[PDB]
RNA sequence: UAAUUGCGAUAACGAACGAGACCUUAACCUACUAAAUAGUGGUGCUAGCAUUUGCUGGUUAUCCACUUCUUAGAGGGACUAUCGGUUUCAAGCCGAUGGAAGUUUGAGGCAAUAACAGGUCUGUGAUGCCCUUAGACGUUCUGGGCCGCACGCGCGCUACACUGACGGAGCCAGCGAGUCUAACCUUGGCCGAGAGGUCUUGGUAAUCUUGUGAAACUCCGUCGUGCUGGGGAUAGAGCAUUGUAAUUAUUGCUCUUCAACGAGGAAUUCCUAGUAAGCGCAAGUCAUCAGCUUGCGUUGAUUACGUCCCUGCCCUUUGUACACACC
């Protein structure tokens, strides 16, 4: 399966909590500030936050996500 | 050795007159309709061929293709 | 105008130049590829394209590596990847574009390398996942 | 020997010990507006097309 | 007093243990397999896959 | 037209240059014909007595040929295959260095194949000539 | 100024680039001319052994790795650089071969 | 038609490939059609191909195998008997062989005559342990089929002079015919003997 | 390929050094029934007859056959060499020999009789009927009937 | 969900381990760096065939240029992306497109808490206790044994053949190893039928062995369905190799003998894609000895994409007269 361990989904949750303003829907520009606004030690772990992020931020322009 | 070792020539009229009610031939065909045995098969394919009714189909090795004269 | 082909690890590195219509494969023509069956494996990405078409290009490959068919197959991607790559380069994009169009559709591995690898063997048995015959008493 | 032919719209699911069986939903292709249920032994799919012996034979999951 | 012990599992014995049984002597370690277990990582042998 | 021995690939080549090496008459035979395996690996000897080491001959020249410098042991390990060993699992045997050595020698007689400066015989200047010669008689006789 | 040619070889691969790296600049701050480094392919020396020190148990086999990676550097200098180069790399772990 | 050449000459039985309708080197493919209507979708013909050597994958997904052409599954199936896994070059000879075969005698298109043994060999009706009569979907339908023919064809050629090759020509010629000679045909009979008496 | 009509001169299971011979199979192998000649020696024995090997061992000729038997008989003159025969300086008086006759039995009777004679390990394990080549009797060759 | 993986729910809240993350490897990258220890082209020198100049070959200090193949550093790349559908509101799932790669991308390595009277005192100069310690249970030398054969069992090798055996011919790997106190991997020449011998040579190794010219495989022929030219057990004779020493045959080679075995009873094992199976190769043990193992590559299926029927496992509920825990 594809589930996200809590070590990605609450890591997207908090760089969407203080970086709304910030990364779009798109997954390329989200892992290269998540590049630049995140000390991850895996380019692997990068890609799950980013790409958990963009789908978060994706489904939150169609109302508010509960968190 | 059990059948049509060497001879085959009691009957040679067989080797004209087999060409009807079958236009496939063959070494196992030889073999097994009662004309030609497997050790000369592949010679007496190889008569025929340069001389009779047969003709190829492929230059197959481990089998051969042979058709009546059109 | 340099291409490369591999099926499982025969590479095969075709040289696509201006010339006249010569297809080597290792020296000898493309009729000379000697599986004796997969001989048409080698002239599809030819035949798919055009028969003739070229009095233009010049394909000299070299193949190492691999097996009777690895190498086949390896080769018969290497020069339609080098076709492919020449049309880009020289020719133009729109015939590019066109041709891959066929080689894609009828697509055998022709222009994307089989990402099959032989998985490794694991010990307690010989192959990867086959084990050793297990008893109990 | 009569032909009957059918096609099956839904998968309901598997059934049997093993599970070997799949039972489908069928409408058959001569009188569309029918459908009987049919207990399937290989890997079945829907847009699939069943020929059966015997057409009337509601197919119950097998214990 | 001495016989040839010139080959075979007399000629070798393990560096650190001196068991004649169980050598390893790929590289010329010539270390028995469970010393060789014991202090592969000195050696500079680690696990990878 | 610019036709040589890699226009015609395996087996037309092989057997035009055996029956050429045969009626030339130079037989060049070490006489072991009818004795020999052509390898420990065998089983039987060559079907064919009259006529099995002109076959070696030529694919031992055209070897040479298609690379450079090739040796006996090269020959050897070329031309020898599997071993049933009994009830012992399959296993590569090389062939009959004696045979190898012989055949070589005599594409030396011959002029087909020379020493090279590096090991092993190289194909001879004579020996490319009458190896073209072949390839494209074989050519035009027969696609 | 004569030929020479410095092996490097090791297990840790960040010393074996650093010394590397220290040589290629000590070259190109006296801008002299050389091969580049030449990557000579990692010999993994397996090891493959039973896990157990007896004979009891699944036939569980371990493998051990040890990745030997070299590298070669050859240029031309005169005596006073090939001194300093020789004696400018002592990284620990790293060994040194220079030829002439 | 268009006999164009260039250096290196490949012959004309080659350059006829694609100018006319497509065809392999032998046998047409668009003269093929399955006699019924169930096996469409499960018999794969046209796409034609050169040669039943197709080193693609067809075993990751669950029905991709349908989409392999059957000739190619015909020669997989040939590929077996443990000795000759493997072999998958004297499976397409055999397979070459077979077809010409099927051509000499009664020629009726040798790959149509191996689609209508496909599809008058596969068992529609078959037993289920629970035995109870189940249905047989069309993709089982054409693997028990090819399964049927090519163990049939493989115990008629094991210990006789006839080669592989022509036993399986006459096992596909019998299935197609329907005749009750053929070792498909009996087994497909007898698995439909038994579905009517386990209802 | 030619004709083979040869009504009354074709010879069925021959008569050979007291040894029934197959005219149906190629005279190679038909001479492999010989006890003492096997696939290669009568392949070199044939080709030393100047014989075809092509064809079948009943209608070669009625004295060629004879030829073959004197070639057989006698190895070592026809160009044939030692290592080809299966009795080289035998125990007794250094000449190279080939037992091939109802006489391989004989010679091999003797052998093992003068090793239990001489009371040799193999010649006791003969007598015991045991394995003589060092196998491991442990496990296998246990019923032999 | 593969997961105590998450969405959530909520007398729990916030945490730790394990899972995951991680590391190694196998996939791609006409992107960078850089390569007579890797390679490819344009000129040189240069044999052949064909002569408007082409084809294939040679030129390990003969010229320049480059990095597609190869190598390995630093990195990129996948995150189930995009798009639909389904999702109790979500975690997710299912298809298609794109992609080198969409199953945790494939394979591993690592891997919790509790345990077992599991194995190892015969790995250890790890060891307590007991025994022995000078006619020793220390140690060494010779010889034998560990292999011994009415029989039973487990892992396997070879087969029962024509989808084949045998002869020629074609002539494709990858993982690796190898000697300076010295005899290791051995090319090449020569002799030998073979095994092998001998004279040199290269290599302390991307340099040479080695392109490990592997085997199955492919082509063309002989065999012709018979215990046959399938099968190669048993045995006899000879020739060598390793070793101080081959007898109870170390092994290899030649000729001869040519057993059972005609696909195997009840039972029973392993396995889902470059996998099964077939095929051989290198390494380990190794003076010599593979039918073993560890890896490696070559050829490469069928079937399934489920289930809890059998054998078990995890969670919950439930009953227990079990606690050595249904043996
Ligand atoms: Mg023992
Ligand atoms: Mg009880
Ligand atoms: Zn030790």
């Amino acid at each position: 399966g594809r589930v996200r361990t809590k070590t990605v989904k609450r890591a997207s949750k908090a760089l969407i909590e203080r970086y709304y303003p910030k990364l779009t829907l798109d997954f390329q520009t989200n892992k290269r500030l998540c590049d630049e606004i995140a000390t991850i030690q895996s380019k692997r772990l990068r890609n799950k936050i980013a790409g958990y992020t963009t789908h978060l931020m994706k489904r939150i322009q169609k109302g508010p996500v509960r968190g | 050795a059990q059948h049509a070792v060497i001879l085959d020539q009691e009957k040679y009229d067989r080797i004209l007159k087999e060409v009807p009610t079958y236009r496939y031939v063959s070494v196992s065909v030889l073999v097994d309709r009662l004309k030609i045995g497997g050790s000369l098969a592949r010679i007496a394919l190889r008569h025929l061929e340069k001389e009779g009714i047969i003709k190829p189909i492929s230059k197959h090795s481990k089998q051969a293709i042979y058709t009546r004269a059109t | 105008v340099q291409t490369f082909g591999k099926k499982k690890s025969a590479t095969a590195v075709a040289h696509v130049k201006a010339g006249k219509g010569l297809i080597k494969v290792n020296g000898s023509p493309i009729t000379l590829v000697e599986p004796e069956i997969l001989r048409f494996k080698v002239y599809e990405p030819l035949l798919l394209v055009g028969l003739d078409k070229f009095s233009n290009i010049d394909i000299r490959v070299r193949v190492t590596g691999g097996g009777h068919v690895s190498q086949v197959y390896a080769i018969r991607q290497a020069i339609a990847k080098g076709l492919v790559a020449y049309h880009q380069k020289y020719v133009d994009e729109q015939s590019k574009n066109e041709l891959k169009k066929a080689f894609t559709s009828y697509d055998r591995t022709l222009l994307i390398a089989d990402s099959r690898r032989p998985e490794p063997k694991k010990f307690g048995g010989k192959g990867a996942r086959s084990r050793f015959q297990k008893s109990y008493r | 020997t009569p032909v009957t032919l059918a096609k099956v719209i839904k998968v309901l699911g598997r059934t049997g010990s093993r599970g070997g069986v799949t039972q489908v939903r069928v409408e058959f292709l001569e009188d569309t507006s029918r459908t009987i249920v049919r207990n399937v032994k290989g890997p079945v799919r829907e847009n699939d097309i069943l020929v059966l012996m015997e057409s009337e034979r509601e197919a119950r999951r097998l214990r | 007093f001495s016989h040839p012990r010139r080959y075979g599992k007399g000629s070798r014995q393990c560096r650190v243990c001196s068991s004649h049984t169980g050598l390893i002597r790929k590289y010329g370690l010539n270390i028995c397999r469970q010393c060789f277990r014991e202090k592969a990582n000195d050696i500079g042998f680690n696990k990878f896959r | 037209p610019g036709v040589s021995v890699r226009d015609v690939a395996a087996q037309d080549f092989i057997n035009a240059y055996a029956s050429f090496l045969q009626r030339q008459g130079k037989l060049e035979v070490p006489g072991y014909v009818d004795i020999v395996k052509t390898s420990s690996g065998n089983e039987m000897p060559p079907q064919d007595a009259e006529g099995w080491f002109y076959k070696r001959a030529a694919s031992v020249a055209r070897h040479i040929y298609m690379r450079k410098q090739v040796g006996v042991g090269k020959l050897n390990k070329l031309y020898g295959g599997a071993k049933s060993r009994g009830v012992r699992p399959y296993k590569h045997i090389d062939a009959s260095g004696s045979i190898n050595r012989k055949v070589l020698q005599a594409l030396e007689k011959i002029g087909i194949v020379e020493i090279s400066p590096k090991g092993g015989r190289r194909i001879s200047e004579n020996g490319q000539r009458d190896l073209d010669r072949i390839a494209a008689q074989t050519l035009e006789e027969d696609e | 100024i004569i030929k020479i040619r410095i092996t490097l070889t090791s297990t840790k691969v960040k010393q074996l680039e650093n010394v590397s790296s220290n040589i290629v600049k000590n070259a190109e701050q006296h801008n002299l001319v050389k091969k580049g480094p030449v990557r000579l392919p990692t010999k993994v020396l397996k090891i493959s052994t039973r896990k157990t020190p007896n004979g009891e148990g699944s036939k569980t086999w371990e493998t051990y790795e040890m990745r030997i990676h070299k590298r070669y550097i050859d240029l031309e200098a005169p005596v006073q650089i090939v001194k300093r180069i020789t004696q400018i790399t002592i990284e620990p772990g790293v060994d040194v071969e220079v030829v002439v | 038609f268009t006999p164009v050449v260039l250096a290196t000459p490949i012959p004309e039985e080659v350059q006829q490939a694609q100018t006319e309708i497509k065809l392999f080197n032998k046998w047409s493919f668009e003269e093929v059609e399955v006699k019924d209507a169930s096996l469409v979708d499960y018999v794969q013909v046209r796409q034609p191909i050169f040669v039943a050597h197709t080193a693609g994958r067809y075993a990751n997904k669950r029905f991709r195998k349908a989409q392999c052409p059957i000739i190619e599954r015909l020669t997989n199936s040939l590929m077996m008997n443990g000795r000759n896994n493997g072999k998958k070059l004297k499976a397409v000879r055999i397979i070459k062989h077979t077809l010409d075969i099927i051509n000499v005698l009664t020629d009726q298109n040798p790959i149509q005559v191996v689609v209508d043994a496909i599809t008058n060999t596969g068992p529609r009706e078959d037993t289920t342990r629970v035995r109870q009569a189940v249905d047989v979907s069309p993709l089982r339908r054409v693997n028990q089929a090819i399964a049927l023919l090519t163990i049939g064809a493989r115990e008629a050629a094991f210990r006789n002079i006839k080669t592989i090759a022509e036993t399986l020509a006459e096992e596909l010629i019998n299935a197609a015919k329907g005749s009750s000679t053929s070792y498909a045909i009996k087994k497909k009979d007898e698995l439909e003997r038994v579905a009517k008496s386990n209802r | 390929s030619l004709v083979v009509q040869e009504q009354g001169s074709f010879q069925h299971i021959l008569r050979l050094l007291n040894t029934n011979v197959d005219g149906n199979i190629k005279i190679v192998y038909a001479l492999t029934t010989i006890k003492g000649v096997g696939r290669r020696y009568s392949n070199l024995v044939c080709k030393k007859a100047d014989v075809d090997l092509h064809k079948r061992a009943g209608e070669l000729t009625q004295e060629e056959l004879e030829r073959i038997v004197q070639i057989m008989q006698n190895p070592t003159h026809y160009k044939i060499p030692a290592w080809f025969l299966n009795r080289q300086n035998d125990i007794t008086d250094g000449k190279d020999y080939h037992t091939l006759a109802n006489n391989v039995e004989s010679k091999l009777r003797d052998d093992l009789e003068r090793l239990k004679k001489i009371r040799a390990h193999r010649g006791i394990r003969h007598f015991w009927g045991l394995r003589v080549r060092g196998q491991h009797t442990k496990t296998t060759g246990r019923r032999r009937a």
